[PDB]
RNA sequence: UCGCUACUACCGAUUGGAUGGUUUAGUGAGGCCCUCGGAUCGGCCCCGCCGGGGUGCCCUGGCGGAGCGCUGA
RNA sequence: UGGUGACUCUAGAUAACCUCGGGCCGAUCGCACGCCGGCGGCGACGACCCAUUCGAACGUCUGCCCUAUCAACUUUCGAUGGUAGUCGCCGUGCCUACCAUGGUGACCACGGGUGACGGGGAAUCAGGGUUCGAUUCCGGAGAGGGAGCCUGAGAAACGGCUACCACAUCCAAGGAAGGCAGCAGGCGCGCAAAUU
RNA sequence: AAACUGCGAAUGGCUCAUUAAAUCAGUUAUGGUUCCUUUGGUCGCUCGUACUUGGAUAACUGUGGUAAUUCU
């Protein structure tokens, strides 16, 4: 069926080829998964040496990595923006590798308040709630608030990352292949990077 | 049109030549596995059904 | 950005950008560490590659590449395809009933890495042999030598 | 080829094995196993060809089922199990044993030990690495994986192998001064002293070996087989004692032998 | 030169026929993949006939009926 | 920790993940019978993984007959390269999107022909040379012609399946079944080749 | 005996149509892949009815259909 012979190329010269054997079963490609999105749906597919790949048809959650704070959880995807490959990709919302997506920002919100003891995310208009702050100003023994004040001092994000903290949703990249592995793992966008990823995200409206 | 008949809770079976077209009206137009009141098929078949 | 003229973000996989560290380090410079290896048969490395800010992942030095195989050499003849060049190997074939030579040559496309700037079109390269990085390269130059006409 | 083969034509067999032309078509294609098709003797070739234990192929698989052929202290019914370099035949009904080494003509000898000298075997190292939680492992020329190792033990060494435990007892590194024999090659059963290895990066090395009687000859680094400790050979030699002759000594020692008898 | 005999190669109106190979456009069997679909086959529930044990309740065994119940193939 | 000429190698640490079309962590079998109700000795069959053997698959450098009454060829429909991805066991225009305009050629490219499978080899022979190699060994290809698949470690398998094209078999006319370039054998073709 | 299960049937044998840097030969690389089987290692490393678990279906018995098949 579908092929990936080097035979029915034309050579360097520019000189046209004739085949001496017909079609093997080691040349065989097989049709994409193009991963949407959606509650899972998985294939298991019997593979040369019969091995098994997971063609995922559906992805609704992937493992994410915060980098700067090493703080990987899972997380729901939500939206499809800018991909480098093909902007046909994105109308489709289609799943690939190094692929632009919005993922939610609670798992992250909870480990940086659980962890520094500020409130971070938290809207301008007093929103208090009992389990939060007893999340935040419970009382501690002398030597645990002193090691929790000494580590107030870095406590300190980027005013880019802490935008998207207010509307819920953080911008990240996927780095697994969906359709190879059947699962979207990735990281989420920083420094440059996401400067970089913020232009052309503009520059396509 | 002849019919194989079992009572699976016996174990007996036997094949009946039927040449008659009302019995196989009720037949007519049904599918597979359809337990069907089979009572015209004869004085002994009222309260079997098949 | 010269340093990113494509649609994708450029990096070295290997190098981590987003180190938060202090308030000082943000103050203090921003220049990214630089992952170079040592492509290693005798050859030594160009201080461009260590001192530079391209990013090409065919590069032996700064890419992902490995080196093995044959070492040949020849004349660049072409710079004219983005980022790759095409030499000329010049050799004599012997015909054996009269006992004789005849000249045959061979062109040859090989992948120039950045590092190596400020060469033209009739000095020597060494070329060391890598895996299939396109349909008709194999080959990366190595080490670049000026050729007779040397300022 | 849609597959693995199976079979092997006599003429495409291995020169050493000493095959001749008009027996039949084919010959014994080795087993898969701890030595190299190329490199081996199999059972068969072993028992009928050179001990004439056997007239015909019926009567080794006979013998073999009868449990009396012990590879390295281990019953083998395959008759055509690939033995090879060092290994120790053991026939316990008759009380012989037997070690599998090159002669001066480059084919593996009739050569009988001792029951003690059948305890051991000399391994080459093909590999060293590290495998999970950090536990050493070794892998010989005979595939034999060794966890646990000397730090001292590296490739291209010897090391000694108990063949009733499996166990290193003693090695010889590699280095200029030290007894070889030629496993491969054009020097094949050759034996001599390590003199010179010259180190070609990205290609193959060449190891310069010495004869007692003066002679020197080189190799590839992958052909050396470090056997003993200086001078002094590790297991006994055959009878050659690893010496090529030339052509014309050869006929003169001959000749000078068929004179004696009278 | 003119006259008589034989055979080859060529031109040639007939937009010659036979055989085979290339392609434009359209149609297009069959397998494979994806999205649906759901003939049938169970299980856990609900009632009816009912034994045992533990203590009106639960665990059970033969089941029959039926419910736009849920779940699986 | 260890090693390579050279790792983005092996080993290590940390935060998580772990596909229901699902990942390993033994409800299997035989023979001898025993020691102090417990403990057990030889094997057989299975197991994710690592290494090894048998390979296979992709690439590197050099090398082939005649032909110019074939001198320019490739690029719309991937041609040379770049970036990101899809697919693939993997490296790659293998394929897609966006870019750049490249790549080969009288040192004979491109096209055509071959009574062209390629070597190890055979005949002739002062020395040089000329011609042959379907043929029992090694490699390739095919199973009437194309194409597509299932199973499996491995096949685009044909003494497997599914279609189409060409032939052809039994029939109650509804249907069913095909593949000798395997060993014999028959027809045909021929100057030309053996026993069902 | 039969039948279920496992393995093999991808080797061997034949032929030379295709095929002109294609095939192939010497030389190299996989640090860019897979691998049934043989041989060796591993197989209480995991802190969460077991003195044995469940439902079928072949062979067999019995009733059959078709002009016809290694059909069912």
């Amino acid at each position: 069926g579908i092929s990936r012979d080097n035979w029915h190329k034309r050579r360097k010269t520019g000189g046209k080829r004739k085949p001496y054997h017909k079609k093997r079963k080691y040349e065989l490609g097989r049709p994409a998964a193009n991963t949407k999105i959606g509650p899972r749906r998985i294939h298991t597919v019997r593979v040369r040496g019969g091995n098994k790949k997971y063609r995922a048809l559906r992805l609704d959650v992937g493992n994410f990595s915060w980098g700067s704070e090493c703080c990987t959880r899972k997380t729901r995807i939500i939206d499809v923006v800018y991909n480098a490959s093909n902007n046909e990709l994105v109308r489709t919302k289609t799943l690939v590798k190094n692929c632009i997506v919005l993922i939610d920002s609670t798992p992250y919100r909870q480990w940086y308040e659980s962890h520094y003891a500020l409130p971070l995310g938290r809207k301008k208009g007093a929103k208090l709630t009992p389990e939060e702050e007893e999340i935040l100003n419970k009382k501690r023994s002398k030597k645990i608030q002193k090691k929790y004040d000494e580590r107030k001092k870095n406590a300190k994000i980027s005013s880019l990352l802490e935008e998207q903290f207010q509307q819920g949703k953080l911008l990240a990249c996927i780095a697994s292949r969906p359709g190879q592995c059947g699962r979207a793992d990735g990281y989420v966008l920083e420094g440059k990077e996401l400067e970089f990823y913020l232009r052309k995200i503009k520059a396509r409206k | 049109m002849k019919l194989n008949i079992s009572f699976p809770a016996t174990g007996c079976q036997k094949l009946i030549e039927v040449d008659d077209e009302r019995k196989l009206r009720t037949f007519y137009e049904k599918r597979m596995a359809t337990e069907v009141a089979a009572d015209a098929l004869g004085e002994e078949w009222k309260g079997y059904v098949v | 950005a010269d340093i990113q003229t494509e649609r994708a973000y450029q990096k070295q996989p290997t190098i981590f950008q987003n180190k938060k560290r202090v308030l000082l380090g943000e103050t203090g410079k921003e220049k990214l560490p630089r992952y170079y290896k040592n492509i290693g048969l005798g050859f030594k490395t160009p201080k461009e590659a260590i001192e530079g800010t391209y990013i090409d992942k065919k590069c032996p030095f700064t890419g992902n590449v490995s080196i093995r195989g044959r070492i040949l050499s020849g004349v660049v003849t072409k710079m004219k395809m983005q980022r790759t060049i095409v030499i000329r190997r010049d050799y004599l074939h012997y015909i054996r009933k009269y006992n004789r030579f005849e000249k045959r040559h061979k062109n040859m496309s090989v992948h120039l890495s950045p590092c190596f700037r400020d060469v033209q079109i009739g000095d020597i390269v060494t070329v060391g042999e890598c895996r299939p990085l396109s349909k008709t390269v194999r080959f990366n130059v190595l080490k670049v030598t000026k050729a007779a006409g040397t300022k | 080829a849609r597959g693995p083969k199976k079979h092997l034509k006599r003429v495409a067999a291995p020169k050493h094995w000493m095959l001749d032309k008009l027996t039949g078509v084919f010959a014994p294609r080795p087993s898969t196993g701890p030595h190299k098709l190329r490199e081996c003797l199999p059972l068969i070739i072993f028992l009928r060809n050179r001990l004439k234990y056997a007239l015909t192929g019926d009567e080794v698989k006979k013998i073999c089922m009868q449990r009396f052929i012990k590879i390295d202290g281990k019953v083998r019914t395959d008759i055509t199990y690939p033995a090879g370099f060092m290994d120790v035949i053991s026939i316990d009904k008759t009380g012989e044993n037997f070690r599998l080494i090159y002669d001066t003509k480059g084919r593996f000898a009739v050569h009988r030990i001792t029951p003690e000298e059948a305890k051991y075997k000399l391994c080459k190292v093909r590999k060293i690495f590290v495998g999970t939680k950090g536990i050493p492992h070794l892998v010989t020329h005979d595939a034999r994986t060794i966890r646990y190792p000397d730090p001292l033990i590296k490739v291209n060494d010897t090391i000694q192998i108990d063949l009733e435990t499996g166990k290193i007892t003693d090695f010889i590194k590699f280095d200029t001064g030290n007894l070889c024999m030629v496993t491969g090659g054009a020097n094949l059963g050759r034996i001599g002293v390590i003199t010179n290895r010259e180190r070609h990066p990205g290609s193959f090395d060449v190891v310069h070996v010495k004869d007692a009687n003066g002679n020197s000859f080189a190799t590839r680094l992958s052909n050396i087989f470090v056997i003993g400790k200086g001078n002094k050979p590790w297991i006994s030699l055959p009878r050659g004692k690893g010496i090529r002759l030339t052509i014309a000594e050869e006929r003169d020692k001959r000749l000078a032998a068929k004179q004696s008898s009278g």
